[PDB]
């Protein structure tokens, strides 16, 4: 019934499905044990699309938890929620990918990797019916840049029909964590834009951005953004878990976010998100949201949508509300603002509805955009590449593990491509 | 997840003894040698409430491996491991290298060889000495030759020590500098400097210790050795093995040669009335009169700078603290490194060494920093050792060793060469 | 429903401001913590035109509230009812105006208005038809001078049609608290004549007169003034608040009290205003209230009345009243009074009464009045300026911040001609 | 709103003695450096329950550096703050600006830098010297040029200490204070003047002590310098920033030297047979007999007047009092600046120093005025220079550290364009 098998890889990766599963488990009251104790029994109807029965009314996620660092491991082991996960699915190497793209993909995950696509036959053949694969993973460093592409053209490869769903967390040069950021980004998303149908492009800009403005806190910690990007992946598979006015599955989002092939960079929203001292100061109203929604400062990337176009957005609802003001809201957002929508598709909105809210919030939203302003995250890092790679500096690491600087031209080129096509419908 | 330490000369066992006081420190392991996963990096368990280094100490004169062997550390190490030689390599690169270095690498680099098998996660090596010598210099470079054909593959991380640009014990080093380094840049994949009077400078300003021994110096250079391992003795924010300095120092395969750095260098009466963050030590570090080299920053240019923080840091305000360091002008890096700049943070802090020098702090930064900044030191080392080349002083002793006038000169156009280097990436 | 967003600038047009909302507060029965305690019905009918409805019944002012001081919003937020405000709408710089017109206007305050105006926008959107846009600034400084007169032009641009209505508080020579008196007052004049359609002429000297003669207190406080201003506030939006057998919009009031687009310089009044000693020996009714209204020495403004003519005024009423009494009234004070009144206009009066007094008090009165007196204000701000612009004193400082001389040569033709028109119609 | 001071010379830091002793004593801040929002201006919080002043105290010769190193204020500095020279400047201008000032600037001024980076609001600066001997008037110039070329936009405070007419502590001081003013007429944003025997006159008179030292004079001097700051440390009706002083005392950007004073000066006894309002204090810092240089203010004109108050005052008497001060002939204001007059007040009242000599008030004014009263200090201190310069005294002593003719003609001349602008603005 449109299961989703996800994965898990590189450090953020794990970081961000960690705390993850930590908030739709409290969506739908399961215990860090594992067993049932929800109130409502609609949380129970869908529990199937990410977690497997077992016996004495327990469940296990279908979690594929893949690293090369067995120290992440054991962070996630011994977290609040580690019992829970089977303890079969934790694949993982001895020495870590030491920020190398061509380690993950040719050396290190390419032993690993063949063991982990058998647990993804396990789940899969398990499945009545899989809808996509949830992926998350960060183009900074070696291992979910490198040995993700990898495992997503093997899923790819054997399933050619399945939505491939990907969560790729890339830095911007305002916080440059590692001096590899380049070479792990340019070659992962050249792998990517053949292969997968979303690509949710998270910056950790953004995400410290958020933390001030809007969220007013002093000291944010990862585990604070992780909570933040978890609540756009409960919103987006909110429609396929719950029952709803408007059901869109990730095919159904699919569709309308990716006027052409390539086209599938999203950059995602979430909303309400207020401070502790602006909760009361605040109406629980539908036109608040949208406002909120549509902030250009509001978004998850670098990019701030001003400097282009939508080409297609979508707004994922949560709880009770009436339709009509979510229609007058998605009307309203296009009139005054044609300047950031194209005109040459006439409706560039898509609306969806849960009659379940969040777990202590009275209503919420999710935001998905597939903006032309999008191109300067991939401009960015294709200056950093071509500032880096005009001395050759670093390269010699790559050549090692086989990789031939031809790759790194084909990258190149099917990145400006990139850049050039989302100019085009600006 | 382990790496195994080799100990040459004077200057290197001098440096395990206070550099291993204070990693069985770090983990609670007294002088006894006992009492989870954090000290088996560079502890192994022997059998019920016991550990042991995985540690090597070579000194071809016995006049301080049996000073260990009598000292306060006599149960923690294996008395195995304490190997000693019979007679002194006596300040010559060719006597412990070819006629004293030959007779005793049969036996200690086999035993190296017992370690790792007896280890499983050899990151890679760790090796000490200095360029003073005969035996930090002749013996380690016979030595690595061995080794390198041995492995290869695996890591070695050198933290020698220079002669400084005017102090200096002896006379004849500038030989033993030159002829070392020649047959260290084609083996060693980090080369880490140290300096003795710029860490004679650093303990009098900010340490306000103005008659230090041997054994001060050496606490804190072992803090900076144990700094970049603790990423893989504990946990943290974003950790960083020993592969990381390999790839993200190293842009070209013969430049491998960082600097290391240390903050807040500060006295116990000076915490009280200092605030210690991210942002100070980080500026700390970068300026000249805190560099454990006596070769200024601005001169040159940083082609890569590798920030590892301890202690509680939050992982949001180095950001703030680097982008102070991009826009101040009198520190920049290189066009085709624009993003020179890697974060590592630990949540456990440092541990003071009881009896020592240095205070208590609840955060700490071991920045290590390639540049072209060490060309000045190599110039000016280059250039004494010509004085004395061109008049043959001290040739004599070398020559009678075995060696020639052709190994000076490969020694010579190596330096060249490697200077060639610097230039050539200082555009 | 003809809502109104509120503007607070500079330090006294923060402290006015903030008790400014203390009185109506009171008016509506609304708690600090903002919840709704009222008696009467009618006071939760407009209570949309100054609040907006939230959770738990709770309410919070449309009030932006903007300094470059951050001291001025801590003893905001401290006082008796800074938790009732939004904490979003506290947008403030770090460092003050130092008494500057060209640091608010052009580097401090350009900056931070940016940011303020899509406050502006965010309260705007949420409104159903707003009307007008009630600002308070002082004249004396840099941060109500500079920065308001520049937000004015901003709101004024984007809002064309509105009803910009300001109080400038405007000193005299006999209480001169700041030796940049005439440089703020004057060039902030150029920017409201030629955009603005109320200004509010109000002066600290006349403040204090009203303290000692018919108030007889000992010991005037700056909130003891604060109170009186407020009063006059409250008294021009009483139709738009309340039912009344006669209900004029500020539009209704600025289209009798403009009779030429420039004419729109103000002199509030209000009434009873009697000391504790004189409560009881006095009469409530109707023209009690009309001499004190009326009365030369009653106004808050340092020109006499006497030494002009009214062009028109208004007098709005307030509480349970005979409409006849009030026209006779109206009457009487054109009849015997007639060389205080252009005879080329009939009839110089406005009339409205509304059902609802002030809290504690039975009956009030609101005068507003457009007086060709009011020119000599001018006239001695232009003496000042004349004074020190004869030798350029303190206008270096102005230059550092790129204002040019002949801005100061056209402030002091524009304000020059504001003299002779009213000196025309006298 | 942060401002970071220095101080120069021993008249410098025997202000800080002092001054500091009243700013730790109005926070709260014990000697040992501990006991919300008041005490950020001048005093860092370190790690938990301890402060630390944001001070530099630097004076080439080691006396009294070392005093407070061993005085009752050891805990309350951090130790590397309080810089000291090695010799003495020794009432030479050009001593203690090229020989022994070129070599503790690259110190001090760098030092300066980290005080700034670890703040965040510094508004401006504020230095305490005198232009008697060579180290509070030649540091203070060489510092003042790279201090302006270094930052330049900010504001610097500088409260200058007088030789007086005929009381005079030295001999050679007329070259000090003319060769210091000609650079620091172009640096200087503000220039706060103090007299000695005028300081003496008033203690004398209205305080009642006839025999004064040193330490009773900088306890008013440090309570003129916390007034002016005190609108930034506290809440008031209408406070007062330090930018208020540069737009609302200097009409032309050379004439920027106002004239401070203070009142009520009353003592213990004298309290209790006193009334203290806002008039008779008021007038009282116009007389000449309070005003803290000797010149009296009938012979000129008030060009501007701040009048910064304290304690309980409300904010209508006020308009009363400089309306009496407005209609009173014997003291009369520029035409071209008729409004002279800006008002400052603040809730929190002055402190009484414990021990000291000055009296616990409810309230009190600290009046700073701009006038052309001080050409006639600049005309006797400029004539009474030119009978030295003319038989070339003491001119052997200068041009032995490197100095000139030249110089001296264009400290003149300069000196004369000085006061060619007060004659000027006299009009
Ligand atoms: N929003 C979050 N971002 C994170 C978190 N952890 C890391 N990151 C960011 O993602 C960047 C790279 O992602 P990773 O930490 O996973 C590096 P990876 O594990 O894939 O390679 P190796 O660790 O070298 O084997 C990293 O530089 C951070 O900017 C996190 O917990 N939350
Ligand atoms: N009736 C009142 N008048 C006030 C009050 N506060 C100040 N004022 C008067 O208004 C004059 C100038 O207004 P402000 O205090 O707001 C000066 P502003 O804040 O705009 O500039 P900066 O403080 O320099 O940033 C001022 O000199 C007073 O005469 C008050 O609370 N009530
Ligand atoms: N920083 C630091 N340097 C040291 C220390 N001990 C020795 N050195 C330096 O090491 C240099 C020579 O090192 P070695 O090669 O070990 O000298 P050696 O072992 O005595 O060689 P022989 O004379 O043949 O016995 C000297 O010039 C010293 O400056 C130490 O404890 N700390
Ligand atoms: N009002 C006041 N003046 C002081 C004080 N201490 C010193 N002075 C004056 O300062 C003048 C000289 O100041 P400095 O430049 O500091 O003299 P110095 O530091 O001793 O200079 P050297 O002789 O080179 O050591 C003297 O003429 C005094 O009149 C003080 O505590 N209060």
């Amino acid at each position: 019934m449109r299961e989703i098998v996800h994965i898990q890889a590189g450090q953020c990766g794990n970081q961000i499905g960690a705390k993850f599963w930590e908030v739709i488990s409290d969506e739908h009251g399961i215990d860090p044990t594992g067993s049932y104790h929800g109130d409502s029994d609609l949380q129970l109807e869908r529990i199937n699309v990410y977690y497997n029965e077992a016996a004495g009314n327990k469940y296990v996620p279908r979690a594929i938890l893949v690293d090369l660092e067995p120290g992440t491991m054991d962070s996630v082991r011994s977290g609040p929620f580690g019992q829970i996960f089977r303890p079969d699915n934790f694949v993982f190497g001895q020495s870590g990918a030491g920020n190398n793209w061509a380690k993950g993909h040719y050396t290190e995950g390419a032993e690993l990797v063949d063991s982990v696509l058998d647990v993804v036959r396990k789940e899969s053949e398990s499945c009545d019916c899989l809808q996509g694969f949830q992926l998350t993973h960060s183009l900074g460093g070696g291992t979910g840049s490198g040995m993700g592409t990898l495992l997503i053209s093997k899923i790819r490869e054997e399933y050619p029909d399945r939505i491939m769903n990907t969560f790729s967390v890339m830095p911007s040069p305002k916080v440059s964590d590692t001096v590899v950021e380049p070479y792990n980004a340019t070659l992962s998303v050249h792998q990517l834009v053949e292969n997968t149908d979303e690509t949710y492009s998270i910056d950790n800009e953004a995400l410290y951005d958020i933390c001030f403005r809007t969220l007013k806190l002093t000291t944010p910690t990862y585990g604070d953004l992780n909570h933040l990007v978890s609540a756009t992946m409960s919103g987006v598979t909110t429609c396929l878990r719950f029952p709803g006015q408007l059901n869109a599955d990730l095919r159904k989002l699919a569709v309308n976010m990716v006027p052409f092939p390539r086209l599938h960079f999203f950059m995602p929203g979430f909303a309400p998100l207020t401070s502790r001292g602006s909760q009361q100061y605040r109406a629980l109203t539908v036109p608040e949201l949208t406002q909120q929604m549509f902030d250009s400062k509001n978004m998850m990337a670098a990019c701030d949508p001003r400097h282009g176009r939508y080409l297609t957005v979508a707004a994922i609802f949560r709880g009770r509300m009436s339709m009509k003001e979510v229609d007058e809201q998605m009307l309203n957002v296009q009139n005054k603002n044609s300047s950031y929508f194209v005109e040459w598709i006439p409706n560039n909105v898509k609306t969806a509805v849960c009659d379940i809210p969040p777990r202590g919030l009275k209503m919420s939203a999710t935001f998905i955009g597939n903006s032309t302003a999008i191109q300067e995250l991939f401009k960015r890092i294709s200056e950093q590449f071509t500032a880096m790679f005009r001395r050759k500096a670093f390269l010699h690491w790559y050549t090692g593990e086989g990789m031939d600087e031809m790759e790194f031209t084909e990258a190149e080129s099917n990145m400006n491509d990139l850049v050039s096509e989302y100019q085009q419908y600006q | 997840r382990e790496c195994i330490s080799i100990h040459v000369g004077q200057a290197g066992v001098q440096i395990g003894n206070a550099c291993w006081e204070l990693y069985c420190l770090e983990h609670g392991i007294q002088p006894d040698g006992q009492m989870d996963d954090s000290f088996n990096t560079f502890f192994s368990e022997t059998g019920a409430g016991k550990h042991v280094p995985r540690a090597v100490f070579v000194d071809l004169e016995p006049t301080v491996i049996d000073e260990v062997r009598t000292g306060t550390y006599r149960q923690l190490f294996h008395p195995e491991q304490l190997i000693t030689g019979k007679e002194d390599a006596a300040n010559n690169y060719a006597r412990g290298h070819y006629t004293i270095g030959k007779e005793i690498i049969d036996l200690v680099l086999d035993r190296i060889r017992k370690l790792a098998d007896q280890c499983t996660g050899l990151q890679g090596f760790l090796v000490f000495h200095s360029f003073g010598g005969g035996t930090g210099s002749g013996f380690t470079s016979l030595l690595m030759e061995r080794l390198s054909v041995d492995y290869g593959k695996k890591s070695k991380l050198e933290f020698s020590i220079y002669p400084a640009p005017q102090v200096s014990t002896a006379v004849v080093e500038p030989y033993n500098s030159i002829l070392t380094t020649h047959t260290t840049l084609e083996h060693s994949d980090c080369a880490f400097m140290v300096d003795n009077e710029a860490i004679y400078d650093i303990c009098r300003r900010n340490l306000d210790i103005e008659r230090p021994t041997y054994t001060n110096l050496n606490r804190l250079i072992g803090q900076i050795v144990s700094s970049i391992t603790a990423s893989l003795r504990f946990d943290g924010a974003l950790n960083v093995d020993l592969t990381e300095f390999q790839t993200n120092l190293v842009p070209y395969p013969r430049i491998h040669f960082p600097l290391a750095t240390y903050a807040p260098v500060i006295s116990a009466e000076k915490a009280y009335h200092e605030q210690l963050s991210v942002a100070e030590i980080t500026n700390a570090c970068f300026e000249p009169a805190n560099q454990m080299v006596k070769c200024d920053p601005r001169h040159g240019k940083y082609m890569a700078c590798c920030l590892l923080y301890r202690g509680d840091v939050v992982p949001k305000d180095v950001n703030a603290a680097i982008a102070t360091i991009k826009t101040k002008r009198t520190i920049q890096f290189v066009d085709w490194c624009p993003t020179g700049f890697k974060v590592g943070i630990n949540y456990q802090p440092p541990t003071v060494v009881p009896g020592g020098d240095l205070a208590k702090v609840q955060r700490a930064v071991c920045m290590l920093s390639n540049t072209t900044a060490i060309a000045e030191a190599w110039a000016r080392l280059d250039h004494k050792f010509d004085l004395m080349y061109a008049k043959r002083a001290f040739v004599h002793w070398y020559v009678g060793e075995g060696m020639e006038e052709g190994e000076f000169s490969e020694a010579r156009e190596d330096m060249a060469a490697l200077e060639k280097d610097y230039e050539e990436v200082g555009v």
